[PDB]
Order: C-alpha cells, then structure tokens, then sequence
C-alpha cells in the first residue's frame, strides 16, 4: 500500500491549464501518475483529478473502483493539504486508530516513503 | 475411563484456564526469548497455534 | 460388562472392533504380590463386601493417542507345534490394529522441489480463490518461501 | 516406472498368458507354457513404520497379458508409475497470514 | 477460453479490472483486446482469481496449476503428547522420556 | 493481557519487586477467598460465562487491578511478619 | 427500473440464471453470497452406513470382488440418491449381485421414493462365482460430515462412511456489461449452477435465496448501549 | 439456531452491531454485501455545484478571503444538509457575507425545506472589506459522483464539485471465531458503521438490508429457454 506508482507514458508533458492535461488523460496520451507540468507548477494527472476533503471520501472513491491505493493524488489530511496516495493515508489511519491518537501517530510515522 | 467429555467439563476447563498463562518453548533455546508466556485457548485439532511475530 | 464386549471367548478382541484408548485389546490376570490391604483399604473392602480376589488385572490396553480397528489376530501358545517360546513364558498374543488417517491440522506436506510445510488451518470450499468457471484451488502455498 | 518395477512391490507377468480371474486375493493366470499360476496378493500388511503395504489389481478377466506386463500395483504405484503424493491445484499467493 | 465463449460467455468485468491494473504495471501489452491480454497473462502462468469470501477479484494475477504434493511420515496424531503426573525412574525420581 | 502494566512498572523501581508484590497479594487473596479485597463491586474483575458473569477465580489478575487502584501499601520491614499473619487471620475467617 | 430475471436450465444437472440490468458492482454483491450458501448449506443426500455380508471391517477382502471394501465405499460416496418424499429422513437401499457381471448403481433393488441419478456409476467388478450382498443406509442432511463423527451401531459389522451431503457440485457466476440500461457501467449477473440431480439448480437457488433472506431478517431489534 | 443481534451506538454518527452466534462462512456472506451496499446505495445529500463572485476559474484566488477557491470547495464537500420532504430532488442554497467575519455553515441563508445539520463548520475567513456572495447547488443522489462524471453549469461560471452522496462515511466490518459449548468455530460478525449524521447507522443498516432483500426478491418469475 505505502508504495506509490509512477508511469512513464506522460513523460513530463507540459500544459497551460489543467483542462489540457485532463483531456489528454481522457484520450490516453498522458498517464495517471506520470509526472507532468501543468501551468508553471509540477504535478500529476491524478493530483488534479482526485482532490479529497477527507480520508473517508478518498477511501470511498478508491473502494468504488474509481482509484487505486497506489496512485498519487491530493488530499486534505489533519489540517494539511498533501499530495500522497490513498493507501498511505490508510496506513497512517491504521496506526492512529491502533494507538488511539492519530496526532502523535502522524507525528512519529514517515509519510514520505 | 470412557472419554465421556461433555460441555460441562470443557467449560469448567475454561473456568480454571481463564487469566492463567503457560510457557512455550522452542529448541534450541538460545535467547531467553526461546521461552515465552502465552494463554490457553481451547481449539480443535492436535496442533499448537503460535503468534506470527514471536516466531523470529 | 460393557468394557468386556468384543472379548468374545478367550479374552482376545474380535476382528473388526473399534478400540478406543483405554480399551482392552487382550485380557490378562497375574496374581498380585500377597500383601495386606491397609486399614482404610480393608474398611472399604468390608463396606462393599466385595471379595478381595487372588489375581489382579494385567490386561493390555491400547496407548493414548492411538486407536483403530482390529484386523489381524495371532496367538502363539507353548506346548503347540511350529513354535518354540523362550523359557518361563507360556504364550504370546499379538494384535494388528489398523487406523484410517485423513489429513489433519498440523500434518506435514511437501513437494519434489524441497518445499516443506505443515498443514495450517484447512479451509471450507465455500471461500476459496477460484476460477471463473467456479473451480476452486486445492492449496494456496506462500510465494515468500520461493 | 523402473522404480516401481525393481522395488518388487508390484506383481507382473512372468511369461505370456491370460488372466483367468482377479478378486483381491488371487490373480490367476494361465500361461502360454500351459501351467496355471496364481499370484497371491498381499493386502494391508503392516510395515516397519506402520505404512500399509497394499496391492490393487488392474486387469480385466480374460485379456491376454504380455510378459513383464503389470498385474497389480503397489502402495506407491499407479498403473506402473510411482505414486508418492497426489496432484493438486495450487495457487501461489499470501492468504490471511495462514 | 474457446469453451468459455462456446458456452455463450464473454470476458468478465472483474477480469477487465485485473487486466487493467496488470496493464498499468505492464504485465500485458497495451492496445491489445482483453482476450489477447488474458492470453498473454495465461502463458505467464498467472490467471484471474476471485476471492470466495468477497467475490471481488484479486488485484494482481496469480499463478495456479497442478503441483505434485506429498503427505509425509510426521503427523500430529503421533507427535502430540501432554502429561500431568506419570511414572518416575527408580534411580533418580525424574519422569521418563 | 494485563492492562496498566506500564503504570505497574512505574509503581516500583525494580520489576521483581512488583512481581513479589503481586505474588504475595494474590496469595493473601487465595487465602481469604477474596474477602480481604480493597476493590468495590464494580471494580471486581468479572469472568464471562454463559452460566453467569462471575468473579474471576484468577488471583493474579485480582492483585493486578488491586495494586492498580493504589489502595495497597508495600515495602520492606513494613510490619512485623508474625503479627501480620496473626491479625490477617483475625480479621477474615 | 425492474430487472428482467430469466432462467435457462439444462436437465437436472446444469442451470443458468441471468439477472439484468443491475447496479454497478452489485452483480458481485448478489452473485457471491448466493454462491457461498449454495456450496455450503444446501441440504443433501449421499448415504450414511454400508454393510456387506462377510465384511467385518472396511479393509476386508470380499471373494469374487476385485475391489476392496474401501474402494467400493469410495464409489458409494459418489452415489447420488434422490428421495421423492420430503417426509423421509432416512432409508435403506438393498443390492444383490451374482456371477461374472459388473455391479453398478443401477443394479440396486428399486424401492418407492428413491431413485439413482447415475445408473452407470461403477460399484464393483464381479468375477466367477462372485456373490455380493450389500445394503447401504442412506440418510440425508446438510454439509460435509466425516464418518468418524456420526455413530451408527445399526448392526455389529456396520461400517460408517464419509458423507458429502450438498447436491451442488460447483457454482460459478459471471458479471458482464449489460445493454439493458439507461446508462453504462451496469452489471448483468449470470449464475451457473452444477448439481448432481438430487435437487435441480433452480430449487437450489430458491432455498439458497430463502436461507439468505432468513439470515437477512436476523437483523431486527437489538439491545442498545452508548459509551 | 437463533442468533443474538446487538447494537452499541454513539450519537447519530457512529454505530456498532454484533450478530452472534452464526453458522460458519455466513459472517463474510453477510459482511461483504452490506458493506458494498452501505457505500454504494443509501440515498442522500451532497452539493453538486458552486457559483462564486469575481472568480471565473477553479484554481483562481479570491481577494478578501484567506482560503483559495479549492479550500472553500472542500469545506463545502464537508457540508451536510437534509431535506424535509421526499418530493424535493434538488434545491439551491445562498450565502452572502461582508467585512471581517468567520463564515460558517450556519451563516448560510436558510431555505424552506432545507435544514442544515452542520451549523458549526468552517466555510471561509473574510478579512477587512472582504466581499463574498455565493450560490451553492445541493442535489440529491447516491454513492459517489465525481465532478468529472457530471459537470454542471446552470450558472455562467459554475464550478462542478465532487459530490459525496452516501451519508455513510466508512463501514469496515470484521468477523471472528467464537465458541458456544462444544464447537469453537462460529461467526461473530462485528459491523461498525460511520455516518455523517443525516441518518443514524442503525437506519442506514436496516435500509441497506431492505435494499438487499429487495434485490433478493427479484428472483420470482423464471422464463425457460432450454439450450
């Protein structure tokens, strides 16, 4: 779960607006987790695609087949806007719910790797 | 005599069992961790069930 | 009475009798070393009035963890042709007991390639990783051993 | 094959002939040489370790056997081949830490 | 698969899912129909497996097939023993082995 | 397991002291049939059984919760041993 | 809207039940549970307790019979017997064979209420003078219960055999893309059921859904707590 | 036999449900479908669109407000309302705020049949001289529908928002082996349910099993075409 996918199909393709990257994904010219440059910022298709206000929504979208846990997206977690994977947030919540305090859990876990 | 064993004696067995622990041993014994305390849990089958973490 | 069931004539178990651990395969009686019953003991003996008798029970009973059905029967008694038995010994009685053993939790399984293993819990046919044609798999081995 | 043959745990045809009977005790064969030879079958004999030694005949009554041809299998034999374990359908994968 | 379509069945949706995620990680050549991808996966030894507990397919493809497996001498039947109070040796009072 | 074990570790310097304490307390409890307890009916460690939910016959657990309360006093040369056991039997038949 | 339920069967052995359209992912949500309860809890048949005249135990060798009693019993587990009466919880099938013939499941002495769904099932080969008297006691129930569990005692030499009750041999289901929706991504559920013939796949499906429903209304009025 | 069903809940948000004792294999059989249903089925709340002032683009910043458009959109996805009538499948909520203000969901201008069950929530932070007018479009739906699926402009520059429909946050059940007398193998089914509070987990559960048995009643009338 904590391992994140990277595809080479997009291959750092540049777009002016997120819409071009979007349509480019529809068409299959640019991969999901493939690193791309939208506007001047560097991001991924999935990061613009899936933006969640909370872990529960993310896991709902994932468990419904719209997304996989290994994909890089954007999510709002513990008062922070993060670009990470659903399975990782899952991990953090596993540890937190195991200990009972997700705050100190998140404090001592590496969410980077 | 006569392995008459009935739910009475099994539930009584779990009456004496409760809260008490037994020592598990694996040869060769190198560490002290080669012996660790665990609980009786009555289970069908003749094999002893061990936790996956303490295996190491 | 009930423990003497399958013992038909000479005190040997019949052919095709299930023998539980503790059940008597063949009966035998050996005179006890003559000694007093203890005061409490003889108080009991008097209470039940059951005659303290001579011989005591030496009978062979199948060991714990073992049991099955009786197939073979062999009796070699001395004073009979074809057999010479060692001095002091009257007769030897031997019983074949066969067991039907299905695969059980904890039994060992392995392949020709040197992959060992123990049976860890059996799984009902209901939940199995199966094929699209409904054909379930028979084992589920772990790749991490490879 | 040769394993089950040289193990002598199986019954074969000593010469050319015909099976005149089966059942689980005596497989009788009338050989070309004219002699009628029955082969007694050992059924469920206790071994050293306790593993049963058994011989199951595969021949129909009345078909003519060649010489060296199989009559009855061994405990570890199937139609003249070594049968040790069984062939099962395996899936290689982690299952619930079991 | 020929017998699958002979019985009037196409490719299952769950199989399309597994084939998709196998395609993303590149176990099958992109652009090829689900039949040819299931084909490319099949000769790899890996097929699509459904979990009998859920009914949902396993994320990755899993090798299955016929293995020759052996029951051996050691059994729990013979090797399980426990004791409370039994006989003891005459010389020293240690229990027997 | 044995909940509160961390706090129990914190109660004493050396662990073996704690073990001795729990041992002797469980001993007292087994002696007097759980009538010397400092616990209250709600705090009593109840074993779940279909026949009914009873007092946990395990004295060790009882001693654990007992020391977890803090109503128990422990130490070296605290009271004379003889008088201790003496009036110990004096209180509870 | 209302899904169109079609049932296309074959014989008493095979059946195919198509339900479409359905919600996204629902084909699994339905298909799998029914498959489980099918393969497990469907009430069966398949004997109990076998006796042969000269046989004191399962490993005895019967004169005139090429097969040992354990292989014959092994073939007696494969015997599919159907009751025509829901009232009969048990019965006894009698079989007698002589001479150089081959004893099969269709050679049993016929009786009311009982029928063999596989008359070509091989029991034993009988040679010259081979005479086999056999009586099988067929009870019926649900699931897989080994012989080592149930006691019998019905006669001194009576032999307990393993019992596979559930009439369902195998169940598969396929979820596909249905043309029958307002939208895309809708499921067509196809239930493929293979049974021995004691119970038709349709009946099996019926009582499976019934059991599932009964276990479904097990959720009623619970007891409440608020920590 | 007859299983005991118990329910331990907390507030209108959280709930726990235990079915036990239960026959083997049935714990998962019940567990998975209800889990799939609760997330993919139960009817609901959840805004579809949002229109805002002086912003024509989804990524473009808003003067006078600390949070950008996206953050506001997220906070609006967190917002949970309730309809007081079945007749209304859609509505429109309005909001206007000026000057230094902490803008909550309670400051949202009310509507006829629309009741906000989330009065205390953080929508936006308005600085000195901050001007905010917005009209959010809240429709009624099920499961989860992304902004990609249905984009919605009933307004000139309306921003389609991911609509999280199902009132159920997360399910996450568990089965464990429990014992009664002899047999240690029985299914103890512990089903936890998280919801937003529009419906209490008990209601969501009963409604779910209602949907399930409704789908199970879909096997009634067979039409036989024999291959």
């Amino acid at each position: 779960i904590t391992q994140v996918r990277k595809e080479k199909k997009g291959a750092g393709m540049a777009f002016a607006t997120p819409e071009e990257a979007l349509a480019a994904y529809e068409r299959g010219e640019v991969a999901l987790n493939a690193p791309i440059v939208v506007a001047g910022r560097e991001t991924s298709v999935g990061r613009l695609k899936f933006v969640f206000a909370n872990p529960d929504e993310a896991l709902l979208a994932v468990a419904h087949g719209l997304l996989d846990l290994q994909d890089v997206v954007t999510v709002r977690y513990l008062g922070r806007r993060l670009e990470t994977s659903p399975g990782r947030i899952l991990f953090a919540r596993i540890v937190g719910e195991a200990v009972g305090d997700e705050k100190v859990a998140q404090e001592l876990i590496q969410m980077d790797v | 005599r006569q392995r008459d064993i009935k739910d009475e004696v099994w539930d009584a067995l779990e009456e004496v069992i409760h809260g008490k622990v037994v020592l598990l041993n694996r040869a060769p014994t190198l560490h002290r961790l080669g012996i660790q305390a665990f609980q009786p849990v009555l289970v069908e089958g003749q094999s002893i069930q061990l936790h996956p973490l303490v295996c190491e | 009475e009930a423990a003497l069931r399958d013992l038909d004539e000479e005190g040997i178990v019949r052919i095709g009798a299930e023998v539980k651990p503790g059940d008597i395969l063949v009966g035998r009686t050996s005179f006890k070393g003559e000694q007093e019953p203890s005061p409490e003991e003889r108080l009991l003996r008097s209470i039940f009035g059951e005659k303290a008798r001579d011989v005591k029970d030496t009978s062979l009973r199948v060991p714990p963890g073992e049991g099955g059905i009786v197939v073979g029967r062999l009796r070699l008694r001395r004073g009979d042709p074809g057999v010479e038995l060692k001095p002091g010994v009257r007769e030897v009685v031997r019983v074949f007991v066969a067991q039907k053993r299905k695969l059980q939790v904890g039994d060992k399984l392995a392949n020709r390639h040197g992959n060992k293993g123990v049976v860890a819990k059996i799984l009902p046919v209901e939940d199995m990783p199966h094929l699209p044609d409904g054909t379930p798999v028979d084992v589920i081995l772990n790749p991490l051993g490879v | 094959e040769r394993v089950v043959r040289d193990s002598l745990a199986a019954l074969y045809a000593e010469e050319d002939g015909e099976v005149v009977k089966v059942d689980g005790t005596r497989i009788a064969v009338r050989y070309e040489d004219g002699r009628l030879v029955e082969h007694p079958l050992r059924r469920y004999a206790r071994s050293n370790q306790g593993t049963a030694f058994d011989q199951r005949p595969r021949v129909r009554v009345g078909q003519r056997v060649k010489k060296g041809d199989l009559l009855a299998d061994g405990p570890a034999s199937e139609e003249g081949f070594l049968a040790l374990g069984q062939n099962v359908l395996v899936a290689i994968m982690p299952f619930d830490g079991y | 698969f020929g017998k699958r379509q002979g019985e009037g069945f196409g490719v299952d949706k769950r199989e399309k899912e597994v084939l998709a995620r196998a395609e993303k990680l590149g176990l099958v050549s992109p652009g090829k129909s689900p039949e040819e991808q299931l084909k490319e996966l099949f000769d790899l030894g890996k097929v699509v497996l459904y979990d009998g507990r859920t009914g949902e397919p396993f994320e990755g493809p899993i090798v299955v097939g016929q293995m020759f497996i052996m029951k051996l001498y050691h059994m729990v039947e013979d090797k399980m023993h426990a004791r409370s109070t039994g006989p003891y040796s005459l010389i020293t009072q240690q229990p027997l082995g | 397991a044995e909940p509160g074990i961390d706090k129990l570790f914190g109660m004493v310097d050396s662990k073996y002291r704690l073990t001795v304490v729990v041992a002797k307390r469980a001993q007292q409890l087994l002696r007097h049939r759980f009538k010397n307890t400092v616990l209250e009916p709600e705090e009593r460690p109840k074993m779940r059984t279909l026949e009914g939910l009873y007092d946990d016959p395990n004295a060790v657990t009882w001693a654990m919760k007992e020391l977890l309360t803090g109503r128990l006093f422990f130490g070296e040369n605290l009271v004379p041993e003889d008088r201790l056991q003496k009036e110990m039997e004096r209180l509870y038949p | 809207k209302a899904p169109v339920f079609t049932a296309t069967t074959q014989g008493d052995h095979y059946g195919e039940f198509v339900l479409e359209p359905l919600e996204r992912g629902f084909g699994v949500t339905l298909g799998n549970p029914l498959r489980r309860i099918l393969l497990s809890s469907i009430p069966g048949t398949a004997v109990t307790s076998v006796y042969i005249e000269d046989v004191l135990h399962e490993f005895s060798t019967i004169p005139g019979v090429k097969e040992d009693v354990v292989e014959i019993i092994l073939n007696l587990k494969e015997l599919v017997v159907r009751f025509l009466d829901p009232k009969m919880a048990s019965t006894t099938l009698i079989l007698r064979a002589e001479g150089p013939k081959e004893v099969r499941a269709g050679d049993f002495t016929p009786s009311a209420d009982v029928e063999i769904m596989n008359p070509d099932l091989h029991i034993a080969t009988l040679e010259e003078g081979g005479k086999l008297y056999m009586e099988v006691r067929v009870d019926r129930g649900v699931g897989y219960v080994p012989a080592e569990r149930h006691g019998i005692k019905d006669r001194i030499n009576a032999i307990p055999v393993d019992a596979i009750f559930s009439p369902v041999r195998r169940v598969a289901f396929q979820v596909e893309d249905t043309r029958l929706g307002q939208r895309t991504d809708l499921d067509k559920l196809t239930l493929r059921i293979w049974t021995d013939g004691s119970v038709t796949p349709l009946e099996a499906l019926n009582q499976a859904v019934a059991i599932l429903k009964e276990h479904l209304n097990y959720f009623a009025n619970p007891e409440a707590s608020l920590l």
